[PDB]
């Protein structure tokens, strides 16, 4: 005698919450997968938390949470039904007959709450476009008047870029329309809608979206013109300027250590996930990796992008971003979530040996630090085609002024051997305090590897400052080797024979009277050990010009915070220290302990883990920034898989035979066996 | 204390700093020496971006550390 629908429904009624205005209802995509109402099997919406789950995953929420009642959606035109677990009883929206009214009213109230031609412009042919227009860039526009960065109209008469209209509360600061009002210039185009196929053209005059057959030419006025499959060959949908994320993420998941942490171990991860898994780092990263290394038109990683960008000034927006910045951001995010567990960052991490030498005394100091990316200098003076480039720049200057077709592109051809040299070369440093000399002098700084990583990450420093401090991309050609021997670059530490650079009242009134500064005068009595006026006079005379640090004299917490830190994998004592160092600020305290633990462990030892190996590499992958601008561009990556090179351009994944390994930006070198 | 900043020339400079100095302070100390506007500075230490409103002591930046300046290639 089986359990009736009504019985089961009445029994978990209290777990039916009805959503409100300020409520996220995850109705469009599954928490654990990329399943959608459009997937066969549909989407199950927990009617308690409003979270969504595909058919293979609902059972996870059931078991973890107790929730039996789900609103099941299937789009193909949408078909909705209530389903109770574990036996999958179905009740339709109109299956509530005979139940008490107050339950019918609760159930439908909840369900309803969960489910919440252009003509040509009269002015297209008559349009006067003003002379000497500005050169409008491909991205990153702002309203010429306020600050707004979305919703901007380009007026086709004068090149002005101004924000849209307000009403409701959403929109712009009305700058664009007031500009039309003042001028009469009828047409504007919505910046960012400009594809090869058309744009959104608005007519202030006709109060309408309109067509403009001459758009190409009107935009041209402003200098605007309009295969692999299977596991490990997934494309990533553009989410609007997400190419940088796509490119990084594609390389990460080609690296076995990241595969083992987040993809091989996804079951364990899904199991250990909290109630809302959409908000869980490990889950989201795992979900992304799985969707790339199995079978799946590509994937749209909205959920991941939303989470790893949360609270970030750049990665929470939808504008164009730097690949290295994203990479380090995700790396440090992995670091935060992998303290005392499997840490895939270990594959990148290495030790830099920094050496100072006081040139005058020949005395040395060796310092040491962790890093993830080696920054490769690009010494322009090494360019092999200085003159071939100067004829190019002349021809381009000429072609711009005449508004003709630009010449075929030429880049400064810089040897890699030169970059590597520049990395290694000893470097002169001025205004250096030598504790040996006790005088400002000049040091010789050198950088070496105290450790070579399993995968070496290289950033080509292909940028510099131009005039008026505008950043210039160095559009340069550097053939990065398929084979890298970086062993000559291993640090050797302090050596025998090498000497180390050293480190660390009635008198005061009499000296300040004489004309010596109070600060020097204080340090004088202290460092002569109170031996009377004479000895202190002698000291200020030697040492008054010294920098402060050369002769220094030093002259309640919350429990919700503590537990948050300890949950990241630290002790209570460690958490307290961090907060007490960071004036009780959570974010800073977290920065504190991570940067301080390695030192705190050495006080524990008083009573950072890196993988070493040969510095002998093979090119594995590179991320390429395309364009001439610092401010706009497109990112793609090339990855060597199964012996053969592959380009991943957002949605498009193709075998490439001729990888442009000389135009890349961030390079990934895998260590040889 | 003394620290080092590698600039985008290649040139390494020294700065007089205290552990309690903010990043924007260090940024300002860079303008003072090099002329580089603080709004154009992005500083990297030990594989980590340094954010405004944090001190050098939050990152455990000690005497004679090397910080690196970088620029964005937006795309
Ligand atoms: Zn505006």
């Amino acid at each position: 005698m089986a359990e009736l629908s009504e019985e089961a429904l009445l029994s978990v009624l209290p777990t039916i919450r009805v959503p409100k205005a300020g409520d996220r209802v995850h109705k469009d995509e599954c928490a654990f997968s990329f399943d959608t109402p459009e997937s066969e099997g549909g989407l199950y919406i927990c009617m308690n938390t409003f979270l969504g789950f595909g058919k293979q995953y609902v059972e996870r929420h059931f078991n973890k949470t107790g929730q039996r009642v789900y609103l099941h959606l299937r789009r193909t035109d949408e078909d909705v039904k209530i389903v109770i677990l574990p036996d999958y009883l179905e009740i339709a929206r109109d299956g509530l007959g005979g139940l008490p009214d107050i339950v019918r009213d609760r159930v439908t109230s909840a369900v309803e709450a969960l489910l919440s031609v252009r003509q040509v412009s009269k002015h297209a042919f008559s349009l006067k476009q003003l002379d000497n227009p500005a050169r409008i860039p491909p991205c990153g526009w702002k309203c010429s008047k306020c600050d707004m960065r979305e919703n901007l109209w380009l007026n086709l008469t004068d090149g002005s870029i101004l924000c849209g209209r307000r009403y409701d509360g959403s929109g712009g600061n009305n700058h664009a329309v007031e500009h039309y009002r003042e001028t009469g210039y009828p047409l504007a185009v919505k910046l960012g809608t400009i594809t090869p196929d058309g744009a959104d053209v608005y007519s202030y005059d006709e109060d309408d979206m309109v067509l403009d057959p001459s758009l190409a030419e009107h935009l041209s006025h402003f200098g605007i013109d309009m295969p692999l499959f299977g596991p490990g060959y997934t494309g990533i949908r553009n989410l609007g300027n997400s190419c940088y994320l796509n490119s990084v993420v594609q390389v990460l998941f080609s690296i076995p250590d990241f595969q083992r942490k987040y993809v091989d171990k996804l079951e364990k991860i899904f199991q250990n996930a909290p109630t809302d898994p959409t908000q869980d780092f490990s889950t989201q990263v795992a979900k992304l990796g799985h969707g790339l290394l199995s079978g799946e038109d590509g994937i749209a990683p909205r959920m991941f992008k939303a989470l790893i960008g949360k609270g970030h000034p750049e990665f929470s927006t939808n504008r164009q971003q730097d690949a290295q910045e994203f990479f380090l951001h995700l790396i440090n995010m992995v670091e935060r979530n992998c303290r005392s567990s499997e840490n895939p960052n270990e594959v990148f991490r290495f030790l830099v040996e920094e050496k100072i030498k006081c040139l005058a005394t020949e005395k040395v100091k060796y310092t040491q630090r962790v890093d993830y990316i080696m920054q490769l200098p690009v010494p322009m003076d090494a360019a092999l085609n200085k003159e071939e480039l100067l004829e190019y720049e002349e021809k381009k200057r000429q072609a711009e002024e005449e508004k003709m077709a630009l010449p075929e592109l030429v880049r400064a051809q810089v040897p890699f051997s030169s970059c590597l040299e520049a990395y290694g070369a000893p470097e002169q440093v001025d205004d250096f305090w030598s504790t040996a000399l006790q005088a400002k002098s000049v040091a010789v700084k050198t950088t070496r590897f105290a450790s070579f990583p399993d995968y070496l990450v290289i950033q080509i420093k292909k940028f510099t400052f131009g005039l008026d401090w505008v950043p210039k991309k160095l559009d340069v050609s550097i053939e990065m080797p398929e084979e890298l021997d970086i062993s000559q670059l291993r640090g050797t530490g302090l050596q025998p024979g090498e000497e180390e650079l050293p480190d660390i009242e009635s008198v005061i009134i009499q000296l300040v009277e004489m004309g010596f500064p109070m600060d020097a005068c204080r340090k004088a009595v202290y460092y002569t050990g109170n031996s009377g006026a004479e000895a202190a006079m002698n000291w200020v005379m030697s040492h008054m010009d010294d920098p402060d640090f050369a002769n220094p004299l030093i002259l309640p917490p919350p429990e919700d915070c503590v537990t948050t830190i300890v949950s990241m994998g630290f002790s209570r004592d460690q958490a307290l220290k961090a907060l007490r160092a960071t004036n009780n600020s959570l974010e800073r305290a977290v920065d504190w302990i991570f940067s301080h633990i390695d030192d705190l462990d050495a006080e524990a030892a008083m009573d950072p883990k890196v993988r070493d190996g040969p510095g002998k590499y093979q090119l594995f992958a590179f991320i390429s920034h395309m364009g001439t601008s610092t401010m706009c561009g497109h990112y793609v990556c090339h990855i060597k898989k199964e012996g053969r090179w592959v380009i991943y351009n957002d949605q498009k994944v193709c075998a490439s035979e001729k990888p442009p390994k000389d135009l890349g930006y961030i390079y990934f070198y895998q260590r040889v066996a | 204390m003394q620290i080092f900043v590698k600039t985008l020339t290649g040139k390494t400079i020294t700065l007089e700093v205290e552990p309690s100095d903010t990043i924007e302070n260090v940024k300002a100390k860079i303008q003072d020496k090099e002329g580089i506007p603080p709004d154009q500075q992005r500083l990297i230490f030990a594989g980590k971006q340094l954010e405004d409103g944090r001190t050098l002591s939050d990152y455990n930046i000690q005497k004679e550390s090397t910080l690196h300046l970088v620029l964005r290639l937006r795309g």
